[PDB]
């Protein structure tokens, strides 16, 4: 059935030094999303109502691993989802 | 007298109100980077048990159901060690060891200091 | 939501009842074995719940609030541990208070890690 | 005010004493007894038990005996103390 939350993660648009990622919003209440990115680490957070995020400051021709964590509360998160993308 | 059905009700009612308060504090204060709601619940509960311990010592005529509903119940439902433990463990797996140690230090040393402040507040008002 | 208040209220009531009975049966005249047991078991069980929730995303919020926010939130306690530790400090048994704070904090963190690991072993 | 409210010595020995108080049922989890010269030694007795034997005292020396009634693990009522010449 459902494995990771968010269920889908994709890079919708890219720049030699930056990326635009988007994920499917989950039915349940997400307090906040934690997003980590690094060379195949930097982390930041967007509120639970967000479904997109900007990742900048990257180096061209470098492959990165983008991981999104969905926190239902302060103490835990569902299984994360990860993708790979080379700028 | 201690193991009595009235004491179970007094603890359950207290614990329900204390857990409701911690839940609301978390929804309003727990941030994306720091669990201010859990910390507020533990800090406030640490201060209030210092208040209660000092009040109980000055009121030995109070029946047992008062301290059971207030301390064992309410303050036992307001504060939390498991939620603190899971939040700290989640900081460790993220690699922010300095943040996890600061959160454990602020929760431990902060709660003990608020408990001392709670004891001193009531004992000051009794002189 | 009213269901959230009911799920948290039932869990916290059951968790507080368990913590109280554990105190009556285990708290010794020298060391609070009942309070430590409640925090260590609750610390272990929240590690189990966190791993169970990640492996069961279909579980709605009321299960989350009744089990963790309610039951485990009522089973464990920070204020009772804080007052027990301050009582040890004013008695002068500093090494005893340091051992109780160390066994409660570092012990609960280990039980949570053990709670995460036991679920990750039975699923693979 | 303090719990126990009364504290008296029922029997004495050149080096030991037997103190006594009115123990209240099911309200005290355990008692903490401290005694020393006016550092301090400690021991505990169950909450259901009144009286406690304090031995190993030196003759002709004043001792301060304090009883703490712990209603639970986190707190005790105000203690009661007596001074006694062995
Ligand atoms: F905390
Ligand atoms: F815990
Ligand atoms: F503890
Ligand atoms: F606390
Ligand atoms: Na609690």
């Amino acid at each position: 059935s459902v494995s990771s939350v968010p269920t889908k993660l994709e890079v919708v648009a890219a720049t030699p030094t930056s990326l635009l990622i988007s994920w499917d919003a989950y039915y349940d209440e997400v307090m906040y999303y934690r997003i980590t990115y690094g060379e195949t680490v930097q982390e930041f957070t967007v509120p639970g109502s967000s479904s997109t995020a900007t990742i900048s400051g990257l180096k061209p021709g470098v492959d990165y691993t983008i991981t999104v964590y969905a926190y239902y509360d302060s103490y835990g998160h569902w299984s994360p989802i990860s993708i790979n993308y080379r700028t | 007298l201690t193991y009595a059905p009235l004491n179970f009700i007094a603890i359950g009612i207290g614990a329900t109100l204390g857990a409701w308060l911690r839940w609301v504090l978390g929804l309003k204060l727990n941030g994306a980077g720091w669990p201010w709601g859990t910390l507020t619940a533990n800090l406030v509960g640490g201060y209030l048990i210092g208040v209660m311990v000092a009040l109980i010592a000055s009121h030995p005529e109070w029946p047992a159901w008062i301290r059971l509903a207030a301390v064992t119940g309410f303050l036992g439902g307001l504060t939390t060690f498991s939620t603190f433990s899971a939040e700290t463990v989640d900081m460790l797996c993220r690699g922010v060891y300095a943040t996890a140690a600061a959160y454990a230090g602020a929760s431990l040393a902060g709660s003990l200091a608020m408990t001392g402040l709670g004891l001193a507040t009531v004992r000051l008002l009794l002189r």
